[PDB]
């Protein structure tokens, strides 16, 4: 069935493209982490706050 | 917010 | 014959990937509140965290 | 950080 094989096709589109959003997203945070890391000895307290976040 | 917001799902298919 | 595995199959990683990436999207959404609420700070560490959550 | 589960 044509139609199936459409879903399917469709499908795949669709998981390719959530595979990049989510590796997007991800890759936002990780910078965010080493730049986090970086910081460590500072006293700034908020960045230990985005921490968190990240380990939540 | 100025945050890339997710494509929606209902979307996409 | 045709095999209707392979959507379902699909559905489920579809459904498994929109969850991580809601996931990871969550959390920049919570780490730019905390970034708007220090935006009188004038912070160079965390000008340079705003940048990369909106580039 | 949790990583992506690879596909």
């Amino acid at each position: 069935a044509a139609e199936l094989m459409q879903q399917v096709n469709v499908l795949k589109l669709t998981v390719e493209d959530l595979e990049k959003e989510r590796d997007f997203y991800f890759g936002k945070l990780r910078n965010i982490e080493l730049i986090c890391q970086e910081n460590e000895g500072e006293n700034d307290p908020v960045l230990q706050r985005i921490v968190d976040i990240l380990y939540a | 917010t100025r945050l890339r917001p997710p494509t929606p799902l209902s979307q996409l298919l």
